[PDB]
């Protein structure tokens, strides 16, 4: 069936661009920094 | 004889000590180090806090919930293929 064959790579090159630059930025901001938090806290801890 | 003394004024040993530093680091900063935080989200009625509580909790780490993730994908692909078809 047509669905289940790729000839559609100009839609489907859309589909795969949008996927990593939505995980680019959301590991960048929110993420990484997120887990760079807890390395934080903990090592002020041990500091006090 | 002499009742002139050395120990009966003292104002300087009995404030005098190098540990206070710690003391008003830790009166401030630790008191607020909650033992258990402010209860955090690990079951809750949204159907994926419940979801958290059963399978992606820090007590679970067992098989069982990998089974249940798993399971799904086999299940898509092969509906999908006939959803397609």
């Amino acid at each position: 069936m047509p669905q289940l064959v790729p000839f559609y790579f100009m839609n489907q090159l859309t589909y795969g661009f949008l996927l990593m630059i939505t995980l680019l930025i959301l590991f960048s901001q929110f993420f990484l920094p997120m887990i760079l938090r807890l390395y934080v806290s903990r090592l002020f801890i041990s500091k006090l | 004889v002499s009742t002139l003394i050395p120990p009966k004024v003292v104002s300087s040993k009995n404030i005098g000590s190098a540990p206070n530093a710690k003391r008003i680091a830790n009166v401030v900063h630790f008191y607020k180090s909650l033992p258990q935080g402010p209860a955090p989200a690990i079951k809750a009625n949204t159907r994926l806090a419940r979801y958290k509580a059963k399978y992606f909790d820090g007590d679970n780490a067992s098989g069982k919930p990998l089974w249940h993730f798993a399971l799904g994908i086999i299940a898509f692909g092969y509906s999908m293929e006939y959803y397609f078809h």
